[PDB]
């Protein structure tokens, strides 16, 4: 795309096969005239000095989605052609940095001229390319990880009703690949692409600032589609911050997205076509509203060593409605993705935090995430847990019943007060196999609970002070060994006389 | 500077539907969002420009009656948005949604007047800075808190909380604090618009005399079309705004319903060429409730620690209102209905009302766990109170039998009446902030103190009162 | 043979609007239905032609992204449907929605392609030998029966079954079964799909040496628009019928989700200038799960085994997708999600989950007595877990209490966990064709055996397990 010297232009607009001089415009779906050489997607130019792509070819107008509010496209503004599908900005030098939605920084930082771009409009790999989800990745999220392992290469949706932890969640899983991010095994890293859709940019000004604090946004990208965006840049975004981890998906290296809010990208969503007059289906949503949240999902691919080993994980975040799960967008979400962690706000309060509904809720990816070590432990956790549901729900009423039953119930409230992460900080997964580990090993069990936490938190005191050997044991043989097991075992017994007279 | 072309920026009324306005400009095609001068008037009437249908005819938003509009009637082309004069020389004083004085008192004479359509505060213009700002009112304040240039909103169908709850905030704070105030009424009532007035002048607030007044009065509500109650609550946010950033300052802003931008939409969509939506809606809602919330906030120049009200139509919070609100208040307080049967006032709810400023670090330890405990005995509560033991309590389980004495308790502890509700029993306006909550409460919980006679601890929240009101109704022999 | 007339069978795109390609032709009128073939392209796009508009021009339903596609593009006109190779030369091979090979290994050598759309058989093509086919799988193959030429479908939404069970009767079928086997993977994961393929190498089915391989895989996912999840079904379709009639063999076919035939439309009517319907949908959901479904059928020249998956759009059977599709079912199997929380797995319920092939004739006397016996019990049961006793059960009436034991034992016995599980707990994979069926389940609701310790006999469903469990679970001193 170019012009002449003879003044702001001078030649370009007079051939409507190259330009085009709008026509109508109103809610930024600009009905442009002349643009016919467009393509089905190229991203076009305003007279405003403003992107836009041709969204709608038809026999006498092209229909453009205007990216960011009115108020200068005016009937008659000369469009130009970027004969190019709609593709933005990407490569390592993102990384440390938080942009709009389009490529573009944001955070006063400067420039971030980038030299390697990437389309959004890419296609899901395949059968072929895709191997397995081995090599998982750890939140360091106890509650997560030892319960509900995420793997590499996968999609697991994070559900969750307003103000329920979908986002502390995002940002301790995010938070944790901190040792690898300049440790030694580089394969065993971890870049992220934390997306924003809708939220308030001073939300996210807590996130860029919060993580910046642990120096988390020291290797990471993150993207804004904040309200002020008119509803296409929250719709283009997700499909900008997967361009971002494809790199890494196609260079060995791997990333964890976080898509935050697809749901609210739902609501912005249906906008853009119903203005485009493009006949409502259910609830507004478009018919393709499937198509928008599979066909991107479904670039998070696990990556075989043939086609380079590497991958993107990718939980997109999705706002639960008082606690259904299966609403339209939901339902369209959840048939897709593998794996879905529910967060319920109806938990929370009482302590019950992350607060995951198991029943209403899997890895579905299966044993092939959760290493050795929850093999070990976590094998029972969960499943333990879903038929419990009933018997949770029902001793607060039993009796005359099966005298020793009370054991499968006990193993529930004890084990609660552990299962419940929350904090600032991820415990490393030979933590986890410290603490979590000594329950399933019915240990601590008996002791009258509450104090429990007190263990949970001291014990990795008492570990580091005392007990460095047992998790390099881990990093040795990779499981909990038979003389750990004894030795741990000496130290969580000790626990259970330790505030017992 | 609006100034247009040197030709024609005179449009004629091509079509008069309702609140639209359909203009021809022959010689100056006037911008989306561009206020317009209707000419042949009798009065004040501007249409704001809204589309650029082509056959060079805009497409404008009326923002006031369209009686008697003539299609050939001359409309001006002003050259920017709807103007308001902002600043100190408008304080006191009350505003319309155009910037014509509706107290009365004459001529605004201002130094200048701001756009009400600005560009938001960018992503590098923001603050992480959570300072504290205390209420004084149990749930609140100490249950889901508050904040400097926060976002408070509360949530309840027709009359359960809002209004009555901006005026109590408005006691417990807009009084006293430093820097200015402001209240932008959208939609609703012009009756509590006039005692608010005037109770502004019984206390000094507004002083018509001197030129001691804090608040400022932006209105636009009920008696209008959709085009007015739409651009008010912008209005008396153009009014925050200039106080915190050209003058910078700590403002407040009192927004009576910031969803009545929304109901503005479901008057002035489908009858703008748009296909409906979400009950009917728009395909806007959503940028919408964002575009504009995104200006009351904080920056490198000055904090507008803002105050608003979204109602819940049909009494469905599953109306994408209130919701597509949520994720904008920093606190929340969804108000039942099935509770003011209860009584329970304000009739804030024990799980619908969220924060983003609810931690150890700020709130408390001691006090948000008590906060995570008073739910979690209130949730196991709610299926109680029906589940297991069905309605009739007693039963067994003195487990949650405590709870219907602690959780009960509870919901009457945090049943703060206040001054605001004067009018119905003139009862003892509980408040103070925190002070004596401690001990008290924790008490409860934990079984200390926890077991007089029920309801006998009901209108009245600080523990001290239990065994004060023991005397008032006694139980023994 | 594909061959257009004297003039031009080339059209210039006029108009792309998302999975819509309106096209015009000017000396050669392509009809609907016809496969066409986008010129100027840098890979394959055919655009299934839909409608005949008028003014010289179609209406395509693309089978690919529309991405940069021009108003002008040349667009070629083929003569026929979208025709796949279809034949023994595709087996073991991976084939996309327009006869593409996708698993990578080249060119698919074949003597010919069959057209995607065909007239289904006729009625007097049609059989009425419906000669049994075990499935070893409790409820799934004693409760709602299955048989040569049947209909299998699972009703779930998402993740409670279908995809599972496809695998699980993969495992029970698939693997061991005379003639060959299709898949034809719709809408659902690309994952699965690949491991799928992996597995099937994995375990020799697919061979990618000597030519050992029974199965054939065709697919169209959810990476792709809606006119490919909405023919892949067809291909996938278009393969087990060549494979039945002109290789008269009794092929079997594995639709996962074969609704997402429906889908497409959800996607394509609207935006193909139709009145919607039913939540949406299309004047033509019945017609769409009709013609197709009318194909996956015997004959008087070979039989199809087939089996399909079919979606529960927001929980809710009361859509037009899970219910119109039952009428096709010839076994049925609505998994509840309400069940999933209680563990029983397969979710296949106690009443939604019907056949036409259960008569004392085929499945037996016994057998469908203590079925009929079986839900009998288990209908008064879900009224008496809530109605009467209200919950708890114990109470009065041992002749509920006795459905207290049966039925519950019952639910168990029926939950068959199975391999396909074994990601989760590596248990048990439970099965067996029959045999030991007698005796064990038949005491239950007479009450010999029925007694042990309720949830003792959670996890199994072999009677003899009620023992075999009595010690590693027991109870007594
Ligand atoms: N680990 C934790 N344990 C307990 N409470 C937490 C934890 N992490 C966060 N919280 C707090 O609980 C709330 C949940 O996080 P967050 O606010 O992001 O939730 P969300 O579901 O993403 O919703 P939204 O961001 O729209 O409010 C916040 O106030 C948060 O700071
Ligand atoms: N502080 C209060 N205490 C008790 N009841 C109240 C209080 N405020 C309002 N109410 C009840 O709510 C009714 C109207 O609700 P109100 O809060 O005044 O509506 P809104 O504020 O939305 O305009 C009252 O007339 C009264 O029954
Ligand atoms: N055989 C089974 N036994 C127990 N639970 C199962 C079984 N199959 C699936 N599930 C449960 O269902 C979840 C997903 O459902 P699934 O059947 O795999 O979905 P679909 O088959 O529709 O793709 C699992 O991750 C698990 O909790
Ligand atoms: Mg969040």
């Amino acid at each position: 795309s170019s012009i002449l010297e003879e003044r702001i232009g001078a030649d370009t607009s007079v051939d409507l096969e190259e330009t085009g001089r709008v026509l109508s415009i109103g809610d930024g779906i600009a009905r442009v005239h002349g643009l016919r050489n467009v393509q089905a997607e190229e991203m076009v130019e305003f007279s405003s000095g403003l992107k836009g792509m041709s969204l709608n070819l038809e026999p006498d107008n092209v229909g453009v989605v205007v990216f960011g509010n009115d108020k200068l496209i005016k009937e008659g503004d000369i469009v130009k052609r970027t004969g190019a599908i709609v593709d933005v900005p990407v490569g390592d030098e993102l990384l440390g940095r938080v942009v709009d939605a389009l490529g573009n920084a944001i955070d006063g930082k400067g420039p971030v001229g980038s030299k390697i771009r990437r389309r959004v409009g890419l296609k899901a790999p395949g059968i072929i390319p895709r191997i397995s989800v081995r090599e998982p990745m750890q939140t360091g999220i106890k509650a997560v990880d030892s319960l509900v392992p995420i793997g590499r290469g996968q999609r697991e949706l994070i559900i969750g009703d307003r103000q329920t932890g979908k986002t502390s969640i995002a940002i301790d899983t995010i938070i944790n690949q901190k040792r690898f991010n300049d440790g030694t095994d580089e394969k065993k890293k971890l870049y992220c692409i934390y997306v924003a859709i809708g939220q308030k940019r001073s939300t996210v000004a807590q996130l860029v600032k919060r993580l910046t604090d642990a120096d988390a946004m020291k290797y990471t990208i993150v993207v804004s589609a904040t309200a002020s965006d008119a509803a296409p840049l929250q719709y283009l975004a997700p499909y900008s911050g997967c361009s971002m981890g494809e790199y890494f998906r196609d260079n060995g290296k791997h990333a964890l997205i976080i898509y935050d809010d697809l749901s609210k990208q739902a609501v912005a969503y249906r906008q853009m076509s119903l203005l485009l007059r493009r006949p409502p289906g259910r609830e507004a949503y478009p018919g393709d509203v499937f198509y928008l949240h599979s066909r991107l999902l479904e670039r998070a691919a696990k990556m075989n060593d043939s086609f380079g080993g590497g991958s993107l994980t990718a939980l997109p975040v999705i706002e639960t409605q008082a606690g259904d799960v299966s609403a339209y967008i939901p339902t369209n979400v959840i048939s897709i993705t593998d794996g879905q962690i529910f967060l319920e706000t109806e938990l929370f309060y009482k302590g019950i935090r992350p607060a995951i509904n198991v029943g209403l809720s899997v890895s579905r990816v299966g044993s092939a995430a959760q290493t050795r070590a929850m093999k070990q432990v976590a094998g029972t956790m969960k499943l333990e847990l879903a038929q419990y549901r009933e018997v949770a729900a029902f001793a607060q009423f039993g009796s005359d019943l099966d005298a020793a039953t009370q054991q499968l119930l006990s193993r529930g409230v004890r084990l609660t007060e552990l299962l419940k992460q929350g904090q600032y900080s991820p415990m490393a997964i030979e933590e986890q196999v410290a603490v979590i580990y000594a329950g399933v090993r019915g240990y601590l069990d008996k002791l009258e609970p509450s104090k429990i936490t007190k263990f949970e938190s001291a014990f990795l005191s008492h570990v580091v002070s005392q007990h460095q050997s047992l998790l390099g044991n881990i990093r040795t043989d990779g499981k909990i060994s038979e003389q750990s097991d004894a030795k741990l075992k000496e130290i969580v017994t000790n626990f259970l006389a330790g505030f017992e007279p | 500077s609006a100034a247009p072309k040197a030709g024609t920026a005179t449009g004629q009324i091509v079509a008069v539907i309702g609140a639209v306005v359909d203009v021809q400009f022959d010689e100056g095609l006037p911008p989306i969002l561009n206020a317009l001068e209707v000419q042949g008037r009798e009065s004040r009437l501007v249409l704001e420009v809204a589309q650029h249908l082509g056959e060079s005819t805009v497409r404008t938003i009326a923002m006031d009656g369209t009686e008697g509009l003539v299609r050939g009637q001359k409309v001006l082309d002003s050259g920017a948005p709807i103007k308001i004069p902002v600043g100190p020389e408008t304080l006191g004083r009350i505003m319309n949604v155009i910037g014509e004085p509706i107290d009365e008192r004459g001529p605004i004479k201002t130094k200048q007047f701001a756009p009400i359509h600005a560009e938001a505060p960018e992503f590098i213009e923001m603050s992480v800075e959570q300072e504290i700002l205390v209420t004084g009112i149990k749930v609140v304040d100490l249950l889901a808190p508050y904040a400097k240039g926060g976002k408070i909103g509360l949530f309840g169908g027709a009359g359960v909380g809002k209004t009555v709850l901006i005026m109590e905030l408005i006691n417990n704070v807009a009084k006293a604090h430093g820097g200015y105030s402001v209240f932008a009424g959208v939609g609703e009532r012009t009756r509590e618009g006039n005692d608010l007035y005037h109770e502004m002048i019984e206390s000094g607030v507004i002083n018509l005399k001197d030129a001691t007044s804090k608040v400022a009065l932006v209105y636009g509500q009920m008696n209008e079309p959709p085009g007015a109650r739409a651009r008010v609550a912008l209005t008396g946010l153009t009014v925050a705004e200039y106080f915190r950033d050209q003058e910078g300052q700590d403002v407040l802003l009192f927004i009576d319903n910031i969803f009545r931008f929304t109901q503005a939409g479901s008057e002035v969509s489908a009858l703008l060429g748009r296909i409906p939506s979400a009950v009917g809606y728009q395909p806007t809602l959503a940028t919408d409730m964002g575009t504009m919330q995104e200006r009351i906030t904080t920056t490198k120049k000055g904090s507008i620690t803002s105050v608003q009200a979204i109602y819940v139509p049909a009494d469905d919070l599953t109306d994408p209102a209130p919701a597509t609100t949520f994720a904008h208040l920093d606190a929340t307080t969804v108000l039942s209905r099935a509770i003011a049967e209860l009584g329970i006032y304000p009739a804030v709810d024990p799980l619908d009302s969220t924060s983003r400023i609810m931690d150890p670090n700020i709130v408390g330890s001691e006090h948000y766990d008590v906060a995570r405990g008073v739910q979690k005995i209130l949730q196991d509560y709610k299926s109680l109170q029906d589940i297991i033991a069905i309605l009739g309590m007693d039963e067994l389980s003195e487990e949650d039998k405590l709870t219907v004495s602690r959780a009960r308790k509870i919901q009457r502890f945090l049943s703060q009446p206040f001054q605001v509700a004067e009018v119905f029993t003139g009862h003892m306006g509980k408040l103070v902030p925190l002070k004596e909550t401690i001990k008290g409460f924790q008490q409860i919980l934990a079984g200390d103190y926890d077991h007089l006679p029920e309801q006998a601890f009901y209108m009245v929240g600080p523990i001290e009162e239990a065994v004060a009101k023991a005397d008032k109704l006694a139980e023994e022999h």
